[PDB]
This record gives structure tokens, C-alpha cells and sequence, in this order.
């Protein structure tokens, strides 16, 4: 016969290998595929759709976890206090982890492109404000304060007919990617950190509401791509199904 | 006139599913061009209504001063046939000499995907799927030891003759497909077509497969669609005389030439049951973890 | 007549390379495949689209 | 022109409106009428056009300050309704898309903001016992809730382990009460199959659920209705007989 | 030799893989095929050819076996009774498991297309009669009397010098295949109820008889294909041959 | 009474659609029906039994005697055709010896 | 003379691409056939065939 | 019989003989014999840098 | 099948051997590589500072 | 619920203060006389 030598690896089963092997139909042809709505080609196209951002972390007490999908908003009676504050990390726990980006990033370990957070306004028409969104990229602390917030990238919210800022966070890393930024030695790859601060005031006339809440969207934007597949961060299943 | 207008004019019957949006190349993740300063009036993309239901179109290059980037990171990776081309466990047979379990050295498995969370919740993602498959079977002891045993997997399809034994008629394979492999070989490998009779495989039904009442006790067949459902799996030992040594054998499934349609959200609570969404209801945890205050990280 | 056609994804957009050694074709590899996107699909269905500079509720 | 202004004229039906978002077309694809390479069943069937395709008002949900959201499953809403349901009874296989235009309207004084979304196979899961050793299923009454609708029992999980966090990618549109008053969703025919039995299969689940709860002072009108409307859009039926129901 | 590695699959016996093996004769010849009339090229040639539909099921006392393959028809008293009913479903039991279509079926687990069934009247030729045919596709229950049964699709046949009509049941079908309908949860693929009424009366003159009989054959149309190999559903042998 | 099938088309018997029909007849073919390998035939040679003591069996070849190959055989008359023989060797408990 | 031809289908209508090794050419794969059917064959072996249309017996 | 299984950055990583991280439905895994051969695996360049 | 014989020397692991194995990662990408001062193509390079 | 089933307008109330709602020609005949009020109810144009 025709002389053959074994290299190392015969008898291996590499459950990513893609070869091929014996088929058990004989001329078996697929039912014919119709027309479906909706086709995906690329996960990079769910990635894009935007979906809640989680920012409100309260577990208390399962029966409100309604109330982690918004923010608090009020007349705050001062100046430029701070409203909220996140991590731009979307593999990191915890915001990120309600949004669809999130988990289809937890099946990737490396990420790459500038992200959008969109911000919608949930207030009465009859309630206006303007609000700072900062974005400060790695290195540096919790911005103490809104005056040394802005100094990094920011955008400025007025309350309007057009309830949503978006806040685009862009791909500024040293790496052309970012492996998962969790939590110590790996901080390397962190994004940055997102606060919210109130520009002016939240403004109400007589009879409505002196409270509200906003809603915070997050997607990823278009030179947005992943890198290398990992196995989902967290499994579900406690012990054995069925 | 002749004949009437309104049959004339009439869309009724139009085929073609009008397309709003058509598909674009994307090998490379997108360039960035340059950016400017720009203080006007009415061009405003920032501001958006989320009410639409539309995602955010404002571009970086309108929110901050860009520079140019030539982008050639590749989207490949982030395929369905690169997503779902890895082989992973969805089941476990047991031949144990002596148990509660299958005891004679024949085990049947209803061919059931689920049961294994991590290639289900990547599976879960998509609600109609179509794929070809390769399957892997992997035999040793519990201990992993390897035996000289003589195994047979046969594949029986809907309707097919379910073995009842160790040593029944239907091993005889006369047209159903089966493996002969000793565990001496190494794992059994097959290739395998898309076989539902619907275009697609569904991930979920959302409706019973029978009519008539539904009454308290046809209730567990409800999100039962039998177009998913490929028959039973079927291992011998083979016989006649029983087995020496304790067996375990484990599926792997790795699919190719995949086409998924609708997406889904993605489950954030333990699997259960098999074909089955039901959840803890006392013990309902967030999907991520959580933190202390808003104003601290 | 080549070789049988009876991959799932025949008859498909997706322009494929693969390699296969038996008759029928869905015991391929999943081989190369075409890098086609369309986000619009899923983030913007809507029926008038507005441009980017655009104010969309107006 | 305008975006927020729009009207819906299908059949002898009409419906008007001046605080809208723009029209979502499900997943940027208008539903057709089955073409002859999908078809399989020989039968010629009958496309009953007007008669079907027009709006239909089935429900009214009052909004309450403390509400977790409600849900319908289609097309299991007009199976007892109008001469569409008709025809899905006597017959065996049905085809169409939908015109959803859910409505709720309030003042200026008012906030809050639903979350309309057409989630396809909506398959709804038990709470297991409340510790997780029971197989329950859900009642006909549940997943087939029909007219009035079901309302959640928890709504963070989607009543089927799924998370409402991100249930934003099937078409979905908000109805924000300091900006649009009503959303609509026109979505095609989704299923793997060109027919289905309209009785036992159901295509796909409407959710409205606000996520930002309705709030008010003590003003003079505390009692806000969300409304449902549906018109389907290029019906098929084939596979004549009698006349079946649930 | 030349580099090769062993993918998982080697040693193998698929019993359905179509790969090559050593010929044990060389320059063996078979002998020359002669004609031999009436060749078969595809099992779809046999399933057009009508057979036998046992819709009387009456092992008593397996010797009026041969009753079993016609019907009772008499000169009914009344209007429109009942006069026979069955399941239209091919691979389910158990009418059309006396049919060569319900055997070849069996050997297969998905099939598509329209059916045929033939019913021949042995009656005397001065026996006449019209009789109502209806086929309900699934979905409804059995109908209950005859004018909630013609609701579905039906064809009135007379009593002439064609002794049979053919009662073509259409492929309607939600899937493009049907999976064998047996017998719980696979109700999914059933193709539904054939039922026969009479139209009018069994008329006879004073001389001929009061009771005739008639005869079902049944068949695949010309659309028909069949897609999976399944084992037969029942195995000829208890317990050992010879 | 003539001999002869229904040649009814469901075309005259129902008003019909058009079906463009490109479901296959591949999988019918007497090739793909019987390149199905099957049990044929079962060789004993125990150590001490009524059976065969010697380790020599003769079997005289026949394809009945195992009546799911032969049933799916028996449909027809004559057939012609190639085989491909497949020889499983083990102990009565399927386990593998070195002989 | 090329290969052995000792197929059992030679010099049949039936047209077979197949995948061989050996110089005998009945050791080879059932490989892929060509689809023809004769139904009538079996179905209506009548000698003189009348229409759809008409009626069989005058 | 092994499992020799590779783990990316942030991917589960077993705590037990029988951990639910041995599924591998997407982190590449090999099942070798010691019968067989040494297996050997061809591995790209996947630094971020 | 096709007919081989095995020569002497399967299953060996020849550790300066230049052949090819199964790769882990299909469709995998290494991150494009920028331009980075004093490559090093050759040994005697070196051997000459 | 049971009023929806014919000619119908979905009205909001907006910037523009009327809606009108056609009631189309809907007749057996090609003329309808004075609807008023018993045997001639054949020439009723319906209820809004
Ligand atoms: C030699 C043995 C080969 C076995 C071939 C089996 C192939 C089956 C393909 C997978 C079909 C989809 C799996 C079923 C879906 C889910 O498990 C449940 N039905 C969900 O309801
Ligand atoms: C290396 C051993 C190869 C053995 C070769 C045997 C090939 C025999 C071909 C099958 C011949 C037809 C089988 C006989 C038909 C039935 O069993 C009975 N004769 C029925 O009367």
C-alpha cells in the first residue's frame, strides 16, 4: 500500500477541529428551507441592537428587582451633585451583565471598538434639565467631584422632545483588543468608568412629579469586533437537569 | 369595466417579501475617518428618541474628534458556523453492572439536546435553528478506564422499533444506522444532515402539538413540537451473556453549516427540566451581580 | 451531475469553500465562509429613516 | 411631513394619531402572501382580504401605579373574534402578519414608560413549586390566555428563566408619556413552516410592560388605560372543514 | 511515508457507510444480464400501485379474515347514516397496514403528497346509490352526522357502469413531511379522518340483494416522496429461524 | 376492474395551487434502500457446548434465517447485485481477545 | 482498456458516478445514481389507455 | 483516559474531578488515550499586542 | 478504503520535526502587527554586534 | 368590543382638534329614500 507515517496527534478528539466524517444517510436531502424573517449572519449584528444597561444593583428583595432596570432622578437642592456611577467594562461584572453585548461578549474573551450607552429620560413633559455624562478612561479615580469629572470625555444632556443622549465611550486602549477586566491583575484591561452628574437641575413646575427615573440602553458600535471564544462565565445548572 | 378594478389593481398573493434592508460586506470591523469641531445649528446627532425602537446611529466621528483608523480586525470568529463549529457534552449514558440504573447492558435515550446548560444557554440564544451535525461518542469505565469492550450505538428514528432488551430482534440493523466500536478504538465520529420535516429546528414551541381539551393531565405536552423530536438512541453491549466491566458512554455534538434566524434573550436562571422553561420560583436571582450603592463601584 | 447537494445551507447567500471526501455534502467542514453583515435588520427597522444629524421626533 | 403624526387605513378600518414614534417593521421585512416554492399543502387557499385584514380593539388593561405588565399570545387573540377568527376555525392551516397598535395616552403631568415587544415563540414557564422540585406545567388559561390577557406573575424573568433586561432585540417600541402616546409594530409571518394551525401554534407573544412605573400628583384623572389593536396583514387559510375551537 | 493523522471515527462499522472495500475475486465476471420483464428503479414506482385498504378490522374468528378487506353497505331505513370511517394516516395502524404504500411507509419515517383512495362497488348492476366521501383534515373530531362532515373536502359518487370513484385526500399539511402519526404526542403529523356517508339510499329491485360490498384500494399520487430510513415498525420473528 | 391505478390528479378533484415540488426521490432508489448493512448470519464456537467444540464452524451461506434483512429483501423476485461483507469478531460477552 | 468493468449494473441504462480503488470495478461505492422512474410500468399496464377525462368503461 | 482542556482569560475554571466546566461548549478540550500517540495541537499568535 | 501501509516511525514524537496539527481556534485572527524598531531576522545579526 | 366590527376611526386628541369620520355609501340600492320609521327602515343607513 501507499507508505504513510503517524504523526503525533492520531487518535486525538479536539472538540473544535472541523474535519469531517462518515455520513449515516445515504442521499438524504434536507427539507426544503423557506423564507424566515429575520436571518442572523453575525452575532456582531445582535450585537449592535441596544439593550438595558443595569446600572441600579439591588437585590432587595427579589420582589423589587424591577427597580434595577432605572435610575433615581430628583430636584437635588444644590449644585452638581453626583446622580450615578458604573464601569464602562462590558465583561466585568455587574451593570453590563443585564445587556445582550454583555453576555454575548461573555462568550468571547477578547473585544475590540468604541460603545454606546443611551440614556433615556422617563419625567413628565412639564419636567427640563440639563445633565453632565463623563467618561473618564483609564488611569485615574472616581471623579470626586463634577469639576474634575468633565476633564475627561463627556457629553451634555438637555431634557427635551427628544427624550435620549446617547453617550458614545470610544475605543481608547494602548492594546488594539481588551481581554475581561476581572478584577485584579487583569485591571490592565479595564475601560474606564461612566458618571453621571447633574449639570444644572432637575425642574418641575407645580403639580407633577418631583422624582423620576431614567433608563439607560447599551450596544456596541460599528468597528465593534470579538476575538476568541471562551466558555460562557457562569453556568446554570445546580446539579443535574431533569 | 372588464373585468373590475379592484382585482386588477389588487396586491393579493405578492410573493417576494419586500426587503427594508439588504445585506453589506464586512470582513474588516469598520474604519474611522477623521474628525472635526462642529458648532451648528440642526445638526444634532446625539439627541435620539429610544421610543422608536431603533438603536443609536450617532457615530463616534460626531461626538468627539477622531482620528483616521484602518481597521482590519476580522468579524469572522464572530460567525454562526465559527460560534457553533464546538463540540459539546449533551448527554451521558450508563451501563452500570448493577444499579437503580439500566442494568443489563441496553440504555435507550430519547435524542434531547438539553439537559446540559452550557450547550444549551449558547444554543438557547437563536429560536429557529438549521444545521448539520457531527456527533462524537466517547465509551470508558467510570473511572475512565479503558476496557476491551464491544459496544453498538444504533440510531432509531421516529417510529422505528425501540430495543426492549439486550439481545432484541431489532439489533439486526437491517436499515436504521449503527456504529460498531470496540473501546479499544478511538471515539466514534458521524456526520449528520438536517432532518426535520419544518425548515428549522425549534428551540421553542409555543403551543401543544395535539388538539382538543387541554385539561390538567395533556398539560406536560405542552411546548412539545415532535419536528425536534429525532427518534431515540440506542446502546448493546453487545450480548449475548452480559457484561464484565461497568460502562459510560458520552455524546458530544458539533455543528456545521449552521443557519440560526430569530434571536433571544438569554436565560439568567438555572435549567431545570428538559423541553421545559420552568425556574425556582422562591429562588429568583439577578441576572448579574450587584453592588452596594449607585454612587459607589 | 458533480455531487450531491444535500448541505443544509444549500441554496443559501453564503458563499462557501469546504472540503468533503464523500458523495453527499453535508459531511463537509464547515469550511470558509463569507463575511456578510446586516445590522440594520435587528437596530434600525423602522420605516422612515431619519439621517444621523437629524432630530428623530420632529 | 412629520414622524410623530401617523395614520393606519387597513380594510374599513382607521386609526389616528399625533404623538407617535416612528413605524417598526418587525425585523425590516413587510409580510407577504406565501409564494408557491414555500407552499407544500395542494390546496388553493382562500385569501379573504377586507373582510379579515382590519384593526381589532380586544383589550383594555387599566395601568395602576403598581402593575407588573401583561402579555397576549397571537394569534390566539381573535380565534373568537370578528370573521378572521372565523375562518381560523374552520379551517386547518392560516397564515398572516400583524399591525399591533397598543395605545395609551396621559397628560403632561404624567411619566412613566411601557415596553411594547413581539417576542416569536413566547413559550411561558412555571415557577417549580417554589423550590424547583416540580414539573408543573402551565394552564390552558395561562398560555392560551386569549381576550383579556395574562398578567405576569413575576416580570424581571419572563415567566421561562429568560431575562426582561434584554428583551429590547425582538422588534420592540416604548410608549414614554412625555413623548409618543401609542406604539405600533408591524411584524410578517414568522415560523419555520408556511402554515400553521392558528389554535394550537402560536407565532409570537405581544409584552406590555412598563419598566418605569406610572406616577402622578394628586391630580384629576388617576384611572390610565393601555389599549390593544391588531389587524392582520395578507391572511391565508387552506384546509376546509368543520368548524373547531380550543 | 506520508505525514497522516487518525480523526476519531477510525475502526468504526457504520453499517450504512458507503466506502470501499477488497474484492475477493480477480477478474471475476458476472454473467450476462439478460431482460428480465418489469425492472424496478425507485420504490416510488410500487407506491403508485393501488393495494388493498383493510378498513374492516375483524380478527373473529380468523377464518372470516378474508371479511376484513370490504364493507357492509345496505339499503339503509333512514337518511345519511353512517355507512364506514377511518384514520388517513399511511403509517399509522391500522387500515392502511394491509396496503403495499402503509409496508413501504413503514420502512420509511417521513413522507409528503396526496393520497388516493379507490373504493370499487360490488353490488348487482341494478343496485344503485349515491354516497357522500369526506376526507377532514386534522383538526375537528369525528363528524358527529353527515352535514357537519361534507364541511371538509368530500366527492359524491354514483352508482354506475364505473364501478369506482377515487377520493384524492390533498397533501395539506402545515410541515412540508409527516412523521408517522402513532400514536400520543405524534398526532402533530396526522392527516386526518375519511368518513363515508350515504348520499341517498342502497336501492334494489324486488330480485337482488339487500346487502352489497365494497372494496377500498389505495395508493400514493404522483407528488409523493419519502425521505428517512427507519426499521420495519414490527419484526416477523419468535424467536429463532430454523 | 381494469388492472390499472387511479389516474386522478388532485388537479381535477380540487381546485389547487401552484406547488414548485423539489422534494427528492433520492432516498427511494433500490441502491439507497438496500446499502443498509444487516444482520445475516450468527457463528458460535464455544469451548465445550452442543454446539460446535472445535473452533471450525461451516455455515452454507444463506441470507434468510434473520427475518429483518429478509423481509426487506423478500419484497421483490430476482435481484442482481455487489456486496460488501462485514465480519464482527468477540466472546459471548462482547468482550475483545487477543486470537 | 482502462479498468475492469465487472460491475454488476454494467451496460444498464442507469448512469452511476462512483468512487473506486481497486482494479475491479465491482468493489467500488454505490456512489450516486440517476433519477428515473416508470410508474406505468405498474400502474397502468392497459393496453389501450384512455384519458383522465374519460370514462374507462364504454 | 484525559481531557486536557484549555482555558481562556475569564473562562470558568474547574474546582472538582467532575466540574460543570467540563462540558466544553465553546473552550477547546482533546480526549487522548495514553494508548495513543502524544496529541499535538497547532495554536495562533492571541495576544492582544 | 485506500490502500497504506505504515513504515517504521508512526507515533514517534520527533520534537525538531516540522510537520503540521489540528488547530484550536478556527477562523482565528492574530491582532495585525504594528511596526516595531530592530526586527531580528537572522542570528548572525547578532553575532556581529 | 362588538361595535369595532364595522366601518370604524381610532380618534386622538392633538394640535389638530377633529377627526371625521366617513360613512361610506353602503346601500342594496343605488338610492336610499327617507329611513322614517316603520315598513321604511329598508332605507336605514345604520347607526353611529
Ligand atoms: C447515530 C446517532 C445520531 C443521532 C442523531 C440525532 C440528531 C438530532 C438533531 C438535534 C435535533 C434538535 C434537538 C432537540 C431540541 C431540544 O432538545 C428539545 N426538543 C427542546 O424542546
Ligand atoms: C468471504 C465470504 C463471502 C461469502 C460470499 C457469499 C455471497 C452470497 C450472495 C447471496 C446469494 C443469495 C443468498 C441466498 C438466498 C436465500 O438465502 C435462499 N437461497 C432462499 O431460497
Amino acid at each position: 500500500g501507499f507508505p504513510t507515517e503517524l504523526k503525533p496527534g492520531t487518535n486525538q478528539f479536539l472538540t473544535t477541529d472541523d474535519g469531517v466524517s462518515a455520513p449515516i444517510l445515504p442521499n438524504f436531502h434536507p427539507t426544503p428551507c423557506i423564507h424566515i424573517p429575520g436571518e442572523v449572519r453575525n452575532l456582531l449584528e445582535l450585537c449592535q441592537v441596544e439593550t438595558i444597561l443595569e446600572v441600579n444593583n439591588v437585590p432587595t428583595n427579589a420582589t423589587s428587582l424591577m427597580e434595577r432596570l432605572r435610575f433615581p432622578v430628583s430636584a437635588q437642592a444644590g449644585k452638581g451633585e453626583l446622580c450615578a456611577v458604573f464601569r464602562a467594562d462590558p465583561g466585568r461584572s455587574g451593570p453590563w451583565q443585564s445587556t445582550l453585548l454583555g453576555q454575548l461578549c461573555g462568550y468571547y474573551t477578547q473585544w475590540s471598538g468604541s460603545l454606546e450607552v443611551t440614556f433615556m429620560f422617563t419625567g413628565s413633559f412639564m419636567a427640563t434639565g440639563k445633565m453632565l455624562i463623563a467618561y473618564t478612561p483609564p488611569g485615574g479615580p472616581l471623579p470626586k467631584d463634577r469639576a474634575t469629572a468633565m476633564l475627561g470625555t463627556h457629553v451634555i444632556w438637555d431634557f427635551g422632545l427628544q427624550s435620549s443622549v446617547t453617550l458614545v465611550i470610544p475605543w481608547i486602549s494602548n492594546t488594539h483588543y481588551r481581554a475581561h477586566a476581572r478584577d485584579g491583575v487583569f485591571d490592565y484591561y479595564t475601560t474606564g468608568l461612566v458618571s453621571i452628574w447633574y449639570q444644572t437641575n432637575y425642574v418641575v413646575p407645580i403639580g407633577a412629579p418631583n422624582t423620576a427615573y431614567i433608563i439607560a440602553l447599551a450596544a456596541a458600535q460599528k468597528n465593534f469586533t470579538m476575538q476568541l471564544c471562551k466558555d460562557a462565565s457562569d453556568i446554570l445548572q445546580t446539579g443535574t437537569i431533569q | 369595466g372588464d373585468r373590475v378594478a379592484d382585482v386588477i389593481e389588487s396586491s393579493i398573493g405578492d410573493s417576494v417579501s419586500r426587503a427594508l434592508t439588504h445585506a453589506l460586506p464586512a470582513p474588516t470591523g469598520q474604519n474611522t475617518q477623521v474628525s472635526s469641531h462642529r458648532l451648528d445649528t440642526g445638526k444634532v446627532p446625539a439627541l435620539q428618541a429610544a421610543e422608536i425602537g431603533a438603536s443609536s446611529n450617532a457615530s463616534d466621528e460626531s461626538m468627539i474628534e477622531t482620528r483616521c483608523v484602518l481597521n482590519s480586525h476580522s468579524t469572522a470568529e464572530t460567525t454562526l458556523d465559527s460560534f457553533f463549529s464546538r463540540a459539546g457534552l449533551v448527554g451521558e449514558i450508563d451501563l452500570p453492572l448493577e444499579g437503580t440504573t439500566n442494568p443489563n447492558g441496553y440504555a435507550n435515550w430519547d435524542i434531547d439536546i438539553t439537559g446540559y446548560a452550557q450547550m444549551r444557554r449558547k444554543v438557547e440564544l437563536f429560536t429557529y435553528m438549521r444545521f448539520d451535525a457531527e456527533f462524537t461518542f466517547v465509551a470508558c469505565t467510570p473511572t475512565g478506564e479503558v476496557v476491551p469492550q464491544l459496544l453498538q450505538y444504533m440510531f432509531v428514528p421516529p417510529g422505528a422499533p425501540k430495543p426492549d432488551s439486550r439481545e432484541s430482534l431489532a439489533w439486526q440493523t437491517a436499515t436504521n444506522p449503527s456504529v460498531f466500536v470496540k473501546l479499544s478504538d478511538p471515539p466514534a465520529q458521524v456526520s449528520v444532515p438536517f432532518m426535520s420535516p419544518a425548515s428549522a429546528y425549534q428551540w421553542f414551541y409555543d403551543g401543544y402539538p395535539t388538539f382538543g381539551e387541554h385539561k390538567q393531565e395533556k398539560d406536560l405536552e405542552y411546548g412539545a413540537c415532535p419536528n425536534n423530536m429525532m427518534g431515540t438512541f440506542s446502546v448493546r453491549t453487545v450480548g449475548t451473556s452480559k457484561s464484565k466491566y461497568p460502562l459510560v458512554v458520552r455524546i458530544y455534538m458539533r455543528m456545521k453549516h449552521v443557519r440560526a434566524w430569530i434571536p433571544r434573550p438569554m436565560r439568567n436562571q438555572n435549567y431545570l427540566f428538559k423541553a421545559n422553561p420552568n425556574y425556582a420560583g422562591n429562588s429568583i436571582k439577578p441576572t448579574g451581580a450587584s453592588r452596594t450603592a449607585i454612587t459607589t463601584l | 451531475s458533480h455531487e450531491n447537494s444535500n448541505s443544509a445551507t444549500e441554496g443559501s447567500t453564503i458563499n462557501y469553500t469546504t472540503i468533503n471526501y464523500y458523495k453527499d455534502s453535508y459531511a463537509a467542514t464547515a469550511g470558509k465562509q463569507s463575511l456578510k453583515q446586516d445590522p440594520d435588520k435587528f437596530a434600525n427597522p423602522v420605516k422612515d429613516i431619519f439621517t444621523e444629524m437629524a432630530a428623530p421626533l420632529k | 411631513y412629520s414622524d410623530r403624526v401617523a395614520q393606519l387605513t387597513i380594510g374599513n378600518s382607521t386609526i389616528t394619531t399625533q404623538e407617535a414614534a416612528n413605524i417598526i417593521v418587525g425585523y425590516g421585512e413587510w409580510p407577504s402572501y406565501c409564494s408557491d416554492s414555500d407552499a407544500t399543502a395542494v390546496d388553493k387557499p382562500t385569501r379573504p382580504d377586507v373582510s379579515v385584514n382590519r384593526f381589532y380593539t380586544l383589550d383594555t388593561k387599566l395601568w395602576e401605579k403598581s402593575s407588573k405588565g401583561w402579555y397576549w399570545k397571537f394569534p390566539d387573540v381573535l380565534t373568537e373574534t370578528g370573521v378572521f377568527g372565523q375562518n381560523a376555525q374552520f379551517h386547518y392551516l392560516y397564515r398572516s402578519g400583524f399591525c399591533i397598535h397598543v395605545q395609551c395616552n396621559a397628560s403632561k403631568f404624567h411619566q412613566g414608560a411601557l415596553l411594547v415587544a413581539v417576542l416569536p415563540e413566547y413559550v411561558i414557564g412555571t415557577v417549580a413549586g417554589g423550590t424547583g422540585t416540580e414539573d408543573s406545567h402551565p394552564p390552558y388559561k395561562q398560555t392560551q390566555p386569549g381576550a383579556d390577557g395574562f398578567e405576569l406573575q413575576h416580570p424581571y424573568v419572563l415567566d421561562a428563566g429568560i431575562p426582561i433586561s434584554q428583551l429590547t432585540v425582538c422588534p420592540h417600541q416604548w410608549i414614554n408619556l412625555r413623548t409618543n402616546n401609542c406604539a405600533t409594530i408591524i411584524v410578517p409571518y414568522i415560523n419555520a413552516l408556511p402554515f400553521d394551525s392558528a389554535l394550537n401554534h402560536c407565532n409570537f407573544g405581544l409584552l406590555v410592560v412598563p419598566i418605569s412605573p406610572l406616577d402622578y400628583d394628586q391630580g384629576a384623572t388617576p384611572v390610565i388605560p393601555i389599549t390593544i389593536t391588531l389587524a392582520p396583514m395578507c391572511s391565508e387559510f387552506a384546509g376546509l372543514r368543520q368548524a373547531v375551537t380550543q
